[PDB]
């Protein structure tokens, strides 16, 4: 019996720095959107029943199930408009 | 503790004093001493009564330091404070030298820090390994004030640019449980934003010039890597060599540590490059 | 190499040689241009201690020396140093022994306790074994 | 080495001549 | 203990280049002297504190086995200490290894002049100068 | 240690490796093992020879973790690292 | 509070000013290590 396995699918999201600069989207805005919508974001704490609990912010399940959803996330460019991030991230599949 | 660029008086006033205030009153303490140098490094030595447990002494002192850790300046706080049980005198010195001078200062110093220090520090009975006259292995961006000013940038602008363009981000996973209906597969997501090489760091965008050209980091600064490119200063006989200092832990046997270091260095010398040799002329253990 | 190392930013060596290099550094003002900082700073020479040494929570200065054994012994040298301390050092300052000198000063008259006690123990044992008060005296009188 | 060698050399010479004298003197004083 | 401890103290404000030149002279003097096996030099390393200081240095003089020489360590140390006293650039010294390895930096006494009254670094400096003069005046004692 | 959203590979690189670097070299150690899962949680177990006092080893390992505190990313730092002496096998299970 | 409000300043404005005008700065030394030639002197800089 072995629990080891090296064929687990994974997704690699590479940020094209030069393409993002041309597109007019800052890296901080681009990375923060991925860090919040997809990854869990820790906001602050709140108090209930005399104890302290965390507050978490994340995208809902239905909008976090496919590669198209990742490419459809929208950021703010230098001109103030909403643009999908799919034009600056090279989403690819890997294994590990 | 390290306070880069700070004069000795500031280090003693702002770092040594808060640490001493927290360290006093530790059980079985004989005396303590603090030396602050112009290099920006403060060394505090706490001496305990003979027979005191070295392991208990270290954890008690390390806990006192953690309390005063909030009083210390941010720059000192960011680098961290190291507490180690350690003999204040040299136990054995290992020398790396090129018999025919094939290599320069940078090569041997980098070799010792990258492929000698970590192996030696893993040996039992080792308190600390120190390369005399050698700095730490790190990125070193040597700015040119005239070039930065000409481009229309300040020192703060340059530093902030490389702080935001080299960040680490986590991107969660797909098909999480909050889905209204059960999912079939779970795939992790990898978002990468870090940098690893000089060319990557030299490609950091600082600003967009009036002509539309992107100003990279390499345009204004001399990017360098290593532990220091300055000339060798440590000497063996009268030649140039890299001296590695070994300080034993309190209570450890001196004879065994000298044998263990010499045994490991023999193994390391098997994969040494050409014209690379090692020796340990200074060893008080052989007298013992 | 699978490790983690720091990143440092600093001006190059040649641009930090003399005092004029400091005054030639340029900083952005409110209007947006760059001006040298030499017009807003004053640079002067000052003397100070380097390194700064603190022993037992007070500023201190170390002192290490040796003496000719055939002329002066370690115990004699320590005693001679103490009398110089109360003679030369002004009020509020004093010397403190360290390393082996701390052990030498800390130890008591260790010869003055064990030597008479051991003689007393030997005298009592001899009296018990040989049943006499004066017979053990014939033995311990050779100890001097 | 010099301490114990000098001490034992002196003790042997002194002990052979003083211990018999000490024994006789103390015994005569007690039996006086 | 088959080795000696030497050092140098250049005038205040000296660069590491000046210290290295004198240290290379001490290493040449040491290896020239008969009975010395090697010379390990650490310019910029303080001998009494093992901390980096630009105007200080440290040299370890290895000694040949006892049967390979007709001079004891004290005679070799005195000979070297006399030769390195001719260097006018900076103050040089050499001392014998401590009796107990791991306790102390060298043979002889060791003390710290504490400033418990807040007299300042200037007053503390004066006491060191006064103490060194008195110790030098006392017969049978070397310069601290 | 916890790293929300990080894959097992990066956790073994920027989290587990710095901890193993500072943890290796404790007295009476027998072997160690670190496991980083897809949930973003890293678990490292250090096993000592029988007869070793658990209390003295527990503080030592926690001190080693504190020594490598700066190496960790800020996201891991704000959640904290928990070092506890603990049996890796279940003692009793209560079912509600 | 009356005098601070009279000048058009808030409590945050005052606190920000004090923590940006009372800071500790380290200025290193002159003639430091990365020089391409051996310097004759090395002097520390005390920026206060």
């Amino acid at each position: 019996i072995s629990t080891y396995q090296a064929n687990v699918p994974q997704l690699d999201v590479q940020v094209d720095r030069d393409k993002a600069k041309a597109q007019g989207v800052s890296l901080t805005e681009l990375f923060g959107t991925l860090q919040t919508y997809l990854g869990s974001s820790y906001v602050n704490d709140f108090n209930q029943f005399g104890r302290t609990w965390r507050v978490m912010a994340q995208a809902d399940g239905p909008y976090r199930e496919s590669v198209e959803d990742i490419a459809n996330l929208r950021t703010r460019n230098n001109q103030g408009e909403m643009v999908p991030i799919g034009s600056m991230v090279n989403i690819s599949t890997t294994y590990g | 503790a390290e306070y880069p660029g700070a004069n000795p008086k500031v280090i003693a006033e702002t770092v040594a004093t808060p640490l001493e205030e927290a360290i006093n009153g530790v059980e079985n303490m004989m005396y303590m001493k603090s030396v602050a140098g112009s290099d920006g490094v403060l060394v505090t030595t706490v001496t305990f009564r003979p027979g005191t447990d070295p392991d208990q002494a270290q954890v008690q002192v390390q806990n006192r330091v953690a309390q005063a850790e909030a009083r210390l300046p941010e720059d000192v706080r960011r680098l961290g404070i190291t507490t180690q049980k350690q003999s204040p005198t040299l136990t054995l010195v290992v020398h790396l030298f090129s018999p025919n001078g094939k290599y320069d200062s940078l090569y041997m110093r980098n070799y010792a820090t990258l492929k000698v220090k970590d192996e030696l520090a893993r040996l039992p009975g080792v308190g600390q390994i120190q390369i005399f006259g050698s700095g730490e292995y790190a990125m070193r961006v040597w700015l040119d004030p005239n070039k930065v000013a000409a481009r229309g940038l300040t020192a703060s602008d340059v530093v902030t640019a490389m702080q935001e363009q080299n960040v680490q981000v986590s991107a969660g996973q797909l098909g999480a449980e909050p889905l209204p209906q059960e999912s079939d597969f779970l795939i992790s997501i990898n978002a990468q934003g870090r940098l690893h090489t000089e060319e990557e760091f030299g490609n950091i965008i600082l600003k967009t010039a009036q002509d539309g050209s992107l100003v990279r980091l390499r345009d204004v600064a001399r990017i360098e890597m290593g532990s220091g490119s300055y000339a060798l200063r440590s000497q063996l006989n009268n030649k140039d060599a890299v001296g590695i200092g070994i300080f034993q832990s309190p209570g450890a046997n001196a004879i065994d540590l000298s044998n263990a270091v010499r045994a490991k260095m023999a193994e390391l010398a098997t994969r040494f490059p050409e014209d690379m040799q090692w020796a340990a002329p200074y060893d008080p253990t052989v007298f013992v | 190499f699978g490790r983690t190392w720091r990143v440092m930013a600093q001006a190059d060596g040649p641009y930090r040689e003399s005092v004029e290099d400091i005054a030639n550094l340029r900083t952005r003002n409110n209007q947006g241009e760059m001006v040298p900082i030499g017009s807003m700073v004053n640079i002067s020479t000052t003397y100070g201690p380097d390194p700064v040494i603190r022993y037992n929570g007070y500023p201190a200065a170390d002192l290490i020396g040796d003496a000719d054994p055939r002329v002066l012994s370690s115990s004699q040298a320590m005693t001679h140093l103490e009398e110089l301390s109360k003679q030369i050092l002004p009020n509020g300052m004093n010397i403190e022994w360290t390393d082996l000198s701390f052990q030498q000063a800390t130890q008591g008259n260790t010869a003055l306790i064990v030597f008479p006690v051991a003689v007393l123990l030997a005298f009592l044992v001899l009296a018990a074994l040989y049943e006499s008060w004066t017979l053990p005296l014939a033995v311990i009188l050779i100890v001097p | 080495g010099i301490t114990v060698f000098s001490g034992m050399l002196g003790v042997t010479l002194f002990g052979l001549f003083l211990t018999p004298v000490f024994y006789v003197t103390l015994r005569k004083l007690v039996t006086r | 203990k088959l080795y000696l401890i030497g050092g140098v103290k250049m005038p205040e404000g000296s660069s590491l280049a000046r210290t290295d030149a004198v240290i290379r002279k001490m290493s040449e003097i040491g290896m020239n002297t008969e009975g010395v096996d090697y010379a390990v030099a650490f310019p910029g390393l303080n001998a009494l504190q093992f901390t980096n200081t630009p105007n200080t240095g440290t040299v370890f003089f290895g000694l040949k086995p006892f049967d390979q020489r007709k001079h004891t360590a004290a005679e070799i140390n005195a000979e070297i200490n006399a030769k390195i006293a001719q260097i006018q650039q900076g103050f040089g010294f050499s001392i014998l290894p401590p009796p107990i390895l791991g306790l102390g930096q060298g043979s002889g006494y060791s003390l710290y002049i504490q400033d418990r009254g807040g007299l300042g670094y200037g007053a503390l400096q004066s006491a060191v100068n006064a103490m060194s003069g008195a110790i030098m005046q006392t017969p049978g004692m070397h310069f601290p």
